[PDB]
């Protein structure tokens, strides 16, 4: 369903809380998705994590506290992409035990 | 009375959000979060009654945006 026809409170925190549980492991979803900017081709564009672009038609004050919890799923998808990367021989023990 | 009186539970709806210093469909805040704006359709009672109550919203912003400002910049141990 399109999130501006929905205009029950109710429902809106609802559906923004289902599609935020998949957006905090790095999941897109419906209503929140990935921004252009995001290559994942680029080592350091997966490393820093991605940024996401909440849909225009929610709720002003579910906007703004979805933007606040937002930035911990970039910080899990930059560090399960870093341990991809930084755990091999030729990075050593120490950052290897790190990666740990 | 509710006929012969008119004003916008309805608060008590959109309050929360605007307690925890965040964005309100009928409350903004501007001004780098400095002041807050009580909508019309308001009557004089209810606005001076917020007045009292949007004080800790306001307050608690300012500390909000302080810790968020200086969590590891500051170097000495004290502050």
């Amino acid at each position: 369903p399109l999130l501006s026809q929905i205009s029950n409170l109710n429902i809106q925190q609802a559906l923004i809380i289902r599609e935020l549980l998949f957006t905090l492991l790095g999941h897109e979803g419906h209503y929140i998705q990935y921004s252009k900017r995001y290559d994942p081709t680029s080592q350091i564009s997966r490393i820093e994590g991605p940024d996401y672009k909440i849909a225009k038609n929610l709720d002003i004050s579910l906007k703004v506290i979805t933007k606040k919890l937002v930035k911990f799923g970039k910080f899990y998808s930059g560090l399960k992409s870093f341990i991809q990367v930084f755990d091999n021989n030729k990075f050593g023990k120490i950052v290897q035990k790190f990666c740990s | 009375i509710e006929p012969y009186y008119d004003t916008l539970q309805t608060i008590l709806t959109y309050l929360p959000y605007t307690m925890l210093g965040s964005d309100s469909k009928i409350f903004t805040f501007s001004n780098n979060y400095t002041r807050l704006e009580i909508p019309k359709d308001i009557n004089n009672s209810f606005s001076s009654l917020l007045r009292e109550v949007f004080e800790f919203a306001i307050l608690y912003k300012q500390l909000a945006i302080v810790v968020d400002r200086y969590k590891g910049t500051l170097v000495s141990a004290i502050k």
